[PDB]
């Protein structure tokens, strides 16, 4: 809520903590897609051999 | 002597062979250890941050 002044002093908070969750779950995607890299690079080369 | 000839050189082809197989076997442990070291690289480099 808005309508006081009440509503956006704690919108503020709601806000903050909402980005703080997003972010964390943006990092732990990323490093899941840096070991699937790495994965299918040694499979590569296994394969090769 | 040939039947004694002819055993030496039967041995020999297949020695030939079993050096090639002890090529292979250091070829895949090379490769596997190469990854290794690659992902401990880059966990230092994170580390230093």
């Amino acid at each position: 809520d808005v309508s006081t002044v009440l509503g956006a002093q704690q919108a503020l908070e709601v806000v903050d903590k909402a980005l703080g969750a997003i972010n964390s779950t943006r990092a732990d995607l990323g490093a899941i897609q840096n070991r699937f890299t790495s994965v299918v690079a040694n499979l590569q080369t296994s394969s090769e051999n | 002597i040939s039947e004694r000839f002819g055993t030496q050189i039967r041995g020999t082809d297949v020695a030939i062979r079993n050096a090639n197989d002890g090529i292979s076997l250091a070829q895949v442990a090379e490769g596997s250890l190469t990854e290794i070291g690659n992902n401990l690289q880059r966990v230092r480099e994170l580390s230093v941050q």
